[PDB]
């Protein structure tokens, strides 16, 4: 972020999760980040689609 | 004053750059 | 050994394009991480064209 938090940075949760998952793409499958992510997140939706 | 566009860019940028730095163990 | 250093080469543009999509989808007001992430990386995928 920028020094002096007057210039607000918006981290609505997805941002930190996104970073974690972007590390997942980078660490697990460096050449193709997206194919891994797509499979991982489709698997995510598959395994856990929000049920209330 | 800051925008989603620029922060989101920063966030994805720093994670890729820093995680790349993690490959060497920059995190120490 | 002589080689073996994990030289995680991340292709630039991954971030840039999924950034365009992140800001756009955030503006779309995404529901949950599952659908958010699926479409997000899927948008890169849609732009790259895995099928033709």
């Amino acid at each position: 972020g920028a020094m002096g938090m007057s210039h607000i940075q918006i981290p609505p949760g997805l941002t930190e999760l996104l970073q974690g998952y972007t590390v997942e793409v980078l660490r697990q499958q460096p050449p193709d980040l997206v194919e891994f992510a797509v499979e991982y997140f489709t698997r995510l939706r598959e395994a856990r689609a929000p049920a209330s | 004053r800051e925008t989603a566009e620029e922060v989101s860019a920063r966030i994805v940028q720093v994670v890729t750059a820093e995680a790349v730095a993690v490959l060497k163990g920059e995190q120490e």
